[PDB]
């Protein structure tokens, strides 16, 4: 199935998923096709920060889903 | 109704203001210290300070008697203050970007379709409680603080957990120096203040908060300065 | 050798450091003492603001250099 994911300059990156993925799995991709590096990623949906270990079904995330991509500041 | 609380971090609140479509004129920076030495590393001018301070029980005596003497006894508040109320637990970081940007309108430009401006035009005639109504209901900022409270160095709590801590913002409005905080019925009039010294003055309000609280480390200013 | 760490309110924090140390390492002492978690922990020197990966020594901190510390808090 395919999912979309909007980042805050509002451009649209579209995934191929299944809904057994893992939020690992979509952060993988998201590296894959922006260079994103997983560990910088949040995925946000309904609101909520999708946790590593949990899959796409778990959230109820189905096709043609948009969620939300922020980026964690590493500080200092 | 129940928001995130937002992180006292001036890349945050820059990237929620261009997501509510204020053109990047004015952008908000770190205050280090509260000294000369710090305060002159702040770029000029300055037309708003946003201060995250704790919410103890010290504190909360304190509004109280202030709130007690100023409706017995009175105050002077220009009919230029653009003054909403706090009616949603954790949006005080939304009420003090909107007290900031409505409070210097005439220095500030939006793009098209700009939400902000929509939501300025809009609650220009309402009253404050009114204000806080129609932010409960105005759902484009809703999700635009949902987003930022997300954003930052550290994660995002849990939505049920209480949070202690609570933002103002202080401005220039008519040769005065305003406390604007929804969670009190009125502005707080601190006295005389100008263009050029905004930033010193509510600097020096500030300085009277930690001072009522000597025990407390839990404070940050960003000041709102020209791009 | 002592190092100072001055806050918003003009307190200072003093601490015992090696100029081997990590940011990370200073952040943890400043735990240790004030009770502030690192990922809410900002240290600025000389205008500058540190990584966490770097050392005392990188950064040119030497006996009595005075650091800045900002608290990213969250608000309600
Ligand atoms: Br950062
Ligand atoms: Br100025
Ligand atoms: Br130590
Ligand atoms: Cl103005
Ligand atoms: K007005
Ligand atoms: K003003």
């Amino acid at each position: 199935m395919q999912i979309f994911v909007k980042t805050l300059t509002g451009k649209t990156i579209t995934l191929e998923v299944e809904p057994s993925d893992t939020i690992e799995n979509v952060k993988a991709k998201i590296q894959d096709k922006e260079g994103i590096p997983p560990d910088q990623q949040r995925l946000i949906f309904a609101g909520k920060q999708l946790e590593d270990g949990r899959t796409l079904s778990d959230y109820n995330i189905q096709k043609e889903s948009t969620l939300h991509l922020v980026l964690r500041l590493r500080g200092g | 109704q129940r928001w995130l609380p937002l992180e006292a971090n001036p890349e945050v609140t820059n990237q929620f203001l261009k997501q509510l479509g204020l053109h990047p004129n004015w952008q908000f920076v770190d205050v280090y210290g509260m000294d000369p030495e710090l305060l002159s590393m702040v770029p000029r001018p300055v037309c708003a300070v946003l201060l995250l301070f704790p919410i103890t029980e010290k504190y909360e005596v304190f509004r109280t008697e202030e709130e007690e003497k100023i409706k017995s006894q009175g105050q002077d508040v220009t009919s230029s203050v653009y003054f909403m109320k706090q009616t949603i637990s954790n949006a005080c970081g939304t009420i003090g970007l909107i007290h900031a940007i409505a409070n210097n309108k005439d220095k500030m430009h939006f793009e098209s379709g700009s939400t902000l401006k929509k939501f300025l035009e809009e609650s220009v005639s309402m009253s404050p409680e009114e204000r806080a109504r129609y932010l409960e209901n105005y759902d484009a900022i809703r999700v635009t603080h949902e987003t930022s409270a997300h954003e930052g160095q550290t994660e995002a709590p849990s939505i049920d957990e209480k949070v202690d801590l609570h933002f103002i913002a202080l401005v220039h409005v008519d040769g005065h120096l305003y406390e604007l905080d929804g969670r009190k019925p009125f502005p707080i009039n601190h006295g005389e203040t100008s263009d050029e010294t905004l930033l010193e003055d509510a600097i020096e309000v500030c300085k009277k908060f930690m001072e009522r609280d000597p025990d407390e480390l839990r404070f940050n200013a960003i000041a709102l300065s020209a791009a």
